[PDB]
């Protein structure tokens, strides 16, 4: 890959 | 004869330069390091002797970046790289420091990727023939180019405002907004595409791989004006030039079956470009 995206998120 | 850096330092058989780079996507060709701003020089005796400095045949990219062609710009002119003939010669011949007129290009063979140079290791080994008018003094020795930060150097014809993009969701559910543009040197017809480890049959949601306390029932869908980009699709931009253009991206939640439990979300997605 060019980009790399990390989507951190969370559930509570 | 004396050269030194943007540091002040002197330069020292084979000497290793530090330099600052600053990679960027010209037309035809792309710059690795201007090395103009980096190494300066000086004559000690001008008023009886003058200096000549050129560019010796077997010049070349060293580490990561000796894979790949380009060209050199010596003191104006263009000339192939690694290079197949000496370069004519710059002429010092002043006290005052003065510019090694020398900047590195590569030439363009992807659409936007890019070699990651760490600092601390070589981009290139230059062979330098140090000559004068005064004497038969005709010497040859090598410089050796460390990066002296960490950079990325593009390949192709376009380049991204970030090469690494960390984007925080709000608790679920939420959504945000994913920060990338892209620019071409010159105008390219210009898709992308996304990949990932999915979770669906579909391939539109990026599977939860957090590895700490990972929640449960919930992935990573990425969506462009409302519209759902699933892995391995090509989205077109069309004719991309030099203003900055949005991939457009948002990152959301979406379900992925089952229940919907408690702990961390993480997603790591691939971005590449093509041209179209």
């Amino acid at each position: 890959a060019d980009v790399t995206i990390t989507v951190n998120g969370k559930v509570v | 004869f004396a050269c030194k850096t943007a540091n002040g330092t002197a330069i020292p058989g084979s000497a290793n330069v530090y330099v600052n780079l600053a990679p960027a996507v010209n037309v035809g060709q792309n710059l690795v390091v201007d090395l103009s701003t980096q190494i300066f020089c000086h004559n000690d005796y001008p008023e009886t002797i003058t200096d000549y400095v050129t560019l010796q045949r077997g010049s070349a990219y060293g580490g990561v970046l000796s894979s790949f062609s380009g060209t050199v710009k010596y003191n104006g002119s263009s000339y192939p790289f690694p290079t197949t003939s000496e370069t004519p010669r710059v002429v010092y011949n002043s006290r005052t420091d003065k510019p090694w007129p020398v900047a590195l290009y590569l030439t363009p063979v992807s659409s936007a990727g890019g070699v990651a140079i760490k600092a601390g290791s070589l981009i290139a080994v230059l062979i330098l023939r140090q000559t004068n008018n005064y004497n038969s003094d005709d010497f040859q020795f090598v410089w050796n180019i460390y990066a002296n930060n960490d950079v990325v150097v593009p390949t192709g014809g376009c380049d991204v405002s970030a090469r690494d993009v960390t984007v925080t969701l709000p608790d679920y559910p939420g959504s945000v907004p994913i920060p990338l543009t892209v620019y071409c040197a010159k105008s390219q017809n210009l898709g992308y595409y996304l990949s990932g480890t999915t979770a669906d049959a579909g391939n539109s949601i990026f599977t939860n791989t957090a590895s700490f306390s990972p929640a449960q029932g919930v992935g990573v869908q990425l969506t462009r004006n409302g519209t759902i980009i699933p892995a391995n699709n090509t989205v077109s931009l069309g004719a991309v030039g030099t203003s900055a253009v949005s991939l457009g991206l948002t990152a959301n939640y979406a379900r992925t079956g089952g229940q919907v439990t408690a702990g961390n979300v993480q997603s790591i997605i691939g971005v590449t470009f093509v041209y179209q």
